[PDB]
RNA sequence: AAUUUCUACUAAGUGUAGAUGGAAA
């Protein structure tokens, strides 16, 4: 009796995550290179409410250049510098600087980070 | 010395600086804990209540005193009115009896039955408490004990009500001009039809119900007008006419209804009575405005009933007296001639032809002054009958029938709109948005109110102002309907002021701080009673208000050098010495000051004032009494440095008082220890607001405002007496008008776009937040300090005469000339004393200059954008107040560009004169905004001042020029004001400036007779082959109405091309067009003068098209309405050299010697007229200069414009 | 049942509208004022997919300032010029003049309106 | 799109350029 309801949740949560990444692509594009936050880039849509930070897979680096895709309008991201050739489609900012993620930084604190 | 340096220090001029007061330190918490706001917010919220109560008491007083009035002159006025005056110098005594009548009604008003304890402080203190029987209504008026000074304006307006100034806001004018008129009118209307109403149907009933004493005849009989002055009087009069209610649902029928039903005869048309007048919307909530709209315009409300009654009354336009319905002369005839006849100026022309056949002789041409007198006689005409308007037309075209058709058309328009608006009139309607943002709801309100109002404005013309026999059978019903229809004005002005009203609000109330005399002045001795001082620390000026109970809290404070010391501003000025010194020295203090009888007896006579030739010893005797008494009266000797002049300087008494007032201003600085006053703040004993505005804040670097400069100079050392602090400050509080759920903010570090397209830098990344209306979303105290610039003026003299004397004796006077335009909002050209153009440009691009860089804000592309914005807004009610608030924030940045030239050139200014001109409907700055410009350029030249100048130098903020008189009224803008010459603007833009040509013909087609007479009125029509031109040698003597010109012998050509309007547009070439026209009909145009050849063709297709090209030859004003880049004026007449004037040959020059556009020509020829006036000043003698006329009439002007260029 | 899904898909439509407005408000905030597209405004969400352009209660004007609210950050817009105070929360760019609305402009065109 | 307040702004970053006579009816 749950034929498509799951396919409704999987679209609502993805649209919410896309709105989040579009609200974050600006707050990243307007910062000096040395004040970016620490991202948990995954190239799979990530949630900011929980994010399941206990998973040993989510990394922690400062974000690089945030580039607006040209085929569609997706806000892709680079990590570190352009010499890593790392390019991601989904990120989340955390105050877990090195590899231990204490907390996920909220939007008003990645704005205030300037 | 320039012409200006003479004009300073002329007269006194008071302004009102404002500021924001920021509560400093712990004063905000104290104002909140002692509760000094909700008290003063409750007062100025219930003050409307005491206004209601005082109006109630005034009405009770008036109705209690008009039961004792007696108009004794009435028994003679009643007979003097119906004399058939036929004035013959006999109605002047009528006017005098009427004046004495309205006065003897205001004798008891002005003199007796109180009127003393009515407008003083007593009424709210002691009188009104008696006059009440409620406790609620007594609590209000008891709370205002001592705060009477919060009324004085109201009481001011309530003296207009008891006087007889012949104004709508008076009692006598109400009960004389609008009662006695209708009283006698209805009395005679009854005398006509007295024996119609038989006894047993109206009299036996109207006796028992109304009064049953002096029943029905006495109210029409005799002088019973001395009974219909109260409110019960006029109520019983309308009970005679309109009827009673008999306190139930009976509603017996009244006299007017009896005349109505007496249409049993079906040929009644009988004149119905008229009532008597009597003395004494929304804008709150969207639902209220919608409810008021529905209740005042739905198909049941009185306005729609009146529209129905007018539709009926004008459907029967045949069965009325076609010699008794009077259209009103004025603006309405201009359009009535377009509706009825078919042209814009048919009626005026028929009337001019008739007046010609009466007053004018059979002279071969009119005379300019004769035509002016004819225009004047037309303007004096009051009204027109429908009979006359029938005479001005031919046969087979009625005038009553055409008007009936037109009015029926307008009423069908209103009905169609009401049909397209039925959705809004349903009782079960609801809104999806707020009315201010909703537009499919405001568009409907506007489409309905514009229909009703443009019906009411086209009907009003049927009044004609006071006449001979009229058609009472028409005007009874007409006035009864129209006086109801007139309320659409109230509705349309109180719904537009709610759909336009901005989202915030500046609604404030006044803070008193538990004290009636708060801040009423700054005096040293009276601090403990006013409780307000102005401390100053560094470069920041603090207000300081003590409290209720610690008035002695700012005295025991010494300097003590603790590295913090507030300064403090003191030494009160002198109040009104001309009455003060007589008061301060003759207040019965002669007991133990002096011994002499000589001074006392000349005091008894009072022989020290005027009323005699003059005396050297008596005047200075009292002068020396005052002098040697102030120099020994210690209260003033120690305070002011009374350094009077010598004895031989005095020549009158006024000099002494002016000197005493000039010397009594010593705003001085005392010191005070900073920690003591700060602790006073912290103890809750001193409220220290800081005066502030964005030019005091430390992060501001540019030029300060003007008023900030005045407020800083109030306390300078080089400000001796020029800008002084006239007492009477105030402190208001503004609550926040924006919910903090409604701020919008350009977020921090987000690149913003720049609205100015002429700005190079096209972004902005600010590192903070830029809120929108941040100032309206917070409680803000504001402070109003009045100042009085040039209080004691020295150089007193009349200016209209001194400017003239200064112009006569000057050899090379420049003249700025300012005129509007079609492609330029305001064109300026400044011409020197000979006629040369020394500078000319447009004010469209205001170039703002700051910090050495200049950025040019356009103001034409911006207004063009807002017009394109208004074009597609569907409601045009807040989108046409934006343009009206831009065009009036543009003529405040033109005023600086004019007060820059007036100082750079010492010029006079030549402005258009708006009482006598008709600018052609496509000029950008319309008249309603120009009048706002000429009134904003006078209020600036009153005290012209340059912000970027040394504040002492002539021109700077302390010694600014005063080159114009104060602004009196919009109709007192004529023929002179200081440096501002108002010159009329006829024959100013369509007049070529190389020669002085102008086009005085009439080149429209009428027939073949007129056209042949035209082509025969020339002297030569010859094709010169060497120039490929068609020389038309004309002499202005043959044609008509050309008495204005001077040369009268012109050689027109066909040079250049023209731009036919066709709204299409087509560029035609004149020589080629003439060749084609002459070939199309086979006219050998190589036989020199082809005049006789031209009068051969006999069709209507030739002279209908030849007149077209002949008109295109005399145009000189070619426009395209599509490009500002190609507009030009060209003249068809060679000048003294041989070349034509082609304004396209000067657009490509840096500083030409002739007008470049066709708008620089307008302002150039507006400045030349003032050069001609200056010319006139160089003739008369300095005693006659006050009499030289300036209104340069067209003949003089054309002469001056055609002789100057040789 | 099947009348709860149709009370939840109308909550995917709104999270699509918000994403669309946030994509727009960062593509209008950059164009210089003389190039901002003609928009159809409304205070209730406007689906730029279907929009039933034939409805007679939606006009088309320019779009002035694109500001951003204070408490939340909902991107309010400003139709016409600011001083009209016509603040509307949801717009959708069309290609029609004042009332003869032709078609809904797609985001690629609004983006290529700057060049 | 910040203001004693109005208009035009962003004008080199909590502001720039002009104007501004308030209270009252
Ligand atoms: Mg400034
Ligand atoms: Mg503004």
């Amino acid at each position: 009796m749950y034929l498509v309801v799951q396919a409704l949740i999987r679209a609502c949560i993805i649209k919410e995550i896309d709105l989040y990444t579009e609200q974050l692509y600006n707050i990243i594009k307007s910062l000096p290179y040395d004040k970016r936050p620490n991202v948990v880039y995954s190239d799979q849509p990530l949630d900011p409410n929980n994010l399941d930070l206990s998973e040993p897979e989510l990394w922690a680096e400062q974000v690089g250049e945030c580039m607006r895709y040209a085929h569609n309008d997706q806000p892709c991201f680079y990590i570190g510098s352009t010499k890593r050739e790392l390019r991601v489609n989904y990120i989340v900012p955390v105050i877990g600087v090195r590899d231990e993620i204490e907390r996920v930084m909220t939007l008003e604190e990645v704005r205030n980070l300037h | 010395m320039s012409k200006l340096e003479k004009f300073t220090n002329c007269y006194s001029l008071s302004k009102t600086l404002r500021f924001k007061a920021i509560p400093v330190g712990k004063t905000q918490e104290n104002i909140d804990n002692k509760r000094l706001l909700v008290e003063d917010e409750k007062r100025a919220e219930d003050y409307k209540g005491v206004k209601k109560l005082l109006d109630r008491y005034y009405l009770s007083f008036i109705n209690d005193v008009l039961h004792s009035i007696k108009l004794k002159n009435l028994n003679n006025y009643i007979s003097l009115f119906r004399k058939k005056t036929r004035t013959e110098k006999e109605n002047k005594e009528l006017e005098n009896l009427e004046i004495n009548l309205r006065k003897e009604i205001a004798k008891a008003f002005k003199g007796n039955e109180g009127y003393k304890s009515l407008f003083k402080k007593d009424i709210i203190e002691t009188i009104l408490p008696e006059f009440l029987d409620d406790k609620d209504e007594i609590a209000l008026v008891n709370s205002f004990n001592g705060f009477t000074t919060a009324f004085t304006g109201f009481f001011d307006n309530r003296e207009n009500m008891f006087s007889e100034e012949a104004k709508s806001t008076s009692i006598a004018f109400r009960c004389i001009n609008e009662n006695l008129t209708r009283y006698i009118s209805n009395m005679d209307i009854f005398e006509k039809v007295d024996a119609i109403f038989d006894k047993h149907e109206v009299q036996e009933i109207k006796e028992k119900i109304l009064n049953s004493d002096y029943d029905v005849e006495d109210f029409f009989e005799g002088e019973f007008f001395n009974f219909v002055l109260t409110q019960e009087g006029i109520d019983v009069y309308n009970a005679i006419i309109g009827g009673f209610v008999t306190e139930s649902g009976e509603k017996i029928k009244g006299l007017n209804e009896y005349i109505n039903l007496y249409n049993q005869k079906t040929k009644q048309k009988l004149p119905k009575f008229k009532p008597l007048y009597k003395q004494v919307e929304g804008y709150t909530s969207d639902e209220e405005v919608l409810e008021v709209f529905r209740n005042t315009l739905n198909k049941n409300s009185e306005i729609f009933s009146s529209i129905k009654k007018l539709e009926k009354l004008f459907k029967n336009f045949d069965e009325y007296s076609s010699a008794g319905i009077f259209v009103k002369n004025g603006p309405a005839i201009s359009t009535i001639s377009k509706d009825i006849f078919g042209e814009w100026n048919v009626i005026r022309d028929k009337w001019n032809a008739e007046y010609d056949d009466i007053h004018l002789k059979k002279k071969a041409v009119v005379t300019e002054k004769y035509e002016d007198d004819r225009r004047k006689s037309f303007k004096k005409i009051g009204s027109f009958s429908l009979e006359q308007l029938q005479e001005y037309a031919d046969a087979d075209l009625s005038v009553v029938e055409k008007l009936k058709e037109i009015i029926i058309q307008k009423v069908d328009e209103i009905y169609k709109v009401y049909g397209s608006s039925e959705k809004l009139f349903d009782a079960d309607f609801v809104l999806e948005k707020s009315l201010k943002k909703n537009d499919a709801v405001v568009a409907i309100m506007k489409d309905l109110l514009d229909s009703v109002k443009s019906f009411e404005n086209y009907i009003k013309a049927f009044f004609g102002e006071k006449e001979t026999n009229r058609d009472e059978s028409f005007y009874g019903d007409f006035v009864l309907a129209y006086d109801i229809l007139l309320k659409v004005d109230h509705i349309y002005d109180a719904i537009r002021n709610y759909v336009t009203q901005k989202p915030y609000s500046k609604d404030k109330f006044k803070l008193y701080f538990q004290n009636p005399q708060f801040m009423g002045g700054w005096d040293k001795d009276k601090e403990t009673d006013y409780r307000a001082t102005i401390l100053r620390y560094g470069s920041k000026y603090y207000l300081a208000i003590m409290d209720k109970k610690y008035a002695k809290c700012l005295q025991k404070i010494d300097k003590d050098d603790v590295n913090g010391n507030y300064e403090k501003i003191n030494y009160k000025l002198l109040p009104g010495p001309n009455k003060m010194l007589p008061k301060v020295f003759f207040s019965k203090k002669w007991m133990a000051y002096y011994n002499s009888e000589d001074i006392q007896k000349i005091y008894k006579n009072g022989t020290f004032k005027k009323g005699d030739m003059f005396n050297l010893n008596d005047c200075h005797k009292l002068i020396d009494f005052f002098k040697d008494s102030i120099s020994r009266y210690p209260k003033w000797s120690n305070a002011y440095d009374f350094n009077f002049s010598e004895t031989e300087k005095y020549k009158d008494i006024a000099g002494f008082y002016r000197e005493v007032e000039e010397q009594g201003y010593k705003v001085s600085f005392e010191s005070a220890s900073k920690k003591e006053v700060d602790k006073l703040v912290e103890e809750g004993k001193l409220y220290m607001f800081q005066i502030y505005n964005k030019d005091f804040s430390d992060k501001s670097h540019g030029t300060p405002n003007l008023h900030t400069m005045y407020f800083k100079l109030l306390f300078d050392e080089n400000n001796h007496g020029q800008i002084r602090l006239s007492g009477g400050a105030e402190l208001f509080m503004r609550r926040a008008s924006l919910k903090k759920e409604e701020l919008v903010v350009h977020p921090a570090n987000s690149p913003i776009a720049n609205k100015n397209p002429d700005n190079p830098k096209k972004t902005t990344t600010l590192s903070y937040d830029v809120y929108k209306d941040k100032r309206f979303s917070e409680d803000q105290y504001e402070l109003h300090i009045p100042i009085a610039i040039n209080k004691c003026p020295k150089n007193i003299f009349k200016i209209n005469t001194e400017v003239r004397v200064l112009l006569k004796h000057d050899d090379n006077p420049y003249v700025i000339g300012i005129d509007r335009g079609e492609r330029n909002l305001l064109y300026i050209v400044v011409v020197d004393g000979k006629g040369n153009i020394v500078e000319q440009y447009s004010l469209n691009e205001i170039i703002n200059n700051f910090n050495g860089i200049r950025i040019k804000t356009d103001y034409h592309s911006l207004l063009d954008k807002k017009e394109k914005e208004r074009f597609e807004a569907r409601q045009n009610w807040t989108s046409i107040e934006n343009i009206k608030e831009l065009k009036a924030g543009y003529i405040s940045q033109v005023v600086h560009k004019i007060c820059e030239l007036v100082e750079k050139y010492d010029a006079v200014i030549a402005l258009e004169d708006l009482n006598s001109g008709f600018k052609n409907s496509r000029v950008k700055v319309e008249k309603q905004v120009y009048q706002k410009f000429e009134k904003m350029l006078i209020d600036k030249l009153n005290y012209m001042v340059d912000k970027k100048s040394n504040p002492c130098a002539t021109g700077g903020a302390l010694k600014g020029y005063q080159i114009t008189n104060k602004f009196e009224s919009f109709k007192s803008m004529s023929t002179q004001n200081g440096f501002i010459f108002y010159i009329p603007a006829w024959l100013t833009s369509k007049i070529d400036p190389s020669t002085g040509f102008v086009n005085l013909l009439k080149t429209k087609y009428t027939s073949i007779a007129d056209s042949k007479k035209f082509i025969s009125s020339f002297d030569r029509i010859m094709y010169v082959p060497e120039e490929d031109l068609f020389e038309f040698a004309l002499d202005y003597k043959n044609f008509s109405r050309t008495d204005a010109d001077y040369i009268k012998k012109w050689k027109l050509y066909s040079y250049g091309n023209r731009i036919r309007i066709f709204f299409d547009w087509e560029e035609v070439c004149l020589t080629s067009a003439y060749k084609e026209l002459f070939n199309k009909y086979g006219i050998n145009y190589q036989q020199g003068d082809i005049r006789a050849l031209l009068c051969e063709q006999s069709d209507k297709a030739f002279y209908s098209s030849f007149m077209a090209l002949m008109s295109l030859m005399l145009q000189m004003r070619n426009s395209i309405t599509g490009r500002t880049d190609v507009d030009f004026l060209i003249s068809p007449v060679k000048n003294s050299d041989g070349i034509f004037y082609d304004s396209r040959n000067y657009e490509a020059q840096e500083n030409a010697i002739l007008p470049k556009n066709a708008d620089a020509n307008g302002a150039y020829n507006i400045a030349r007229k003032v050069l001609w006036a200056i010319g006139q000043f160089k003739k008369a003698e300095d005693e006659k200069l006050d009499k030289v006329k300036i209104a340069i009439s067209n003949k003089e002007w054309l002469e001056y414009a055609q002789t100057s260029v040789k």
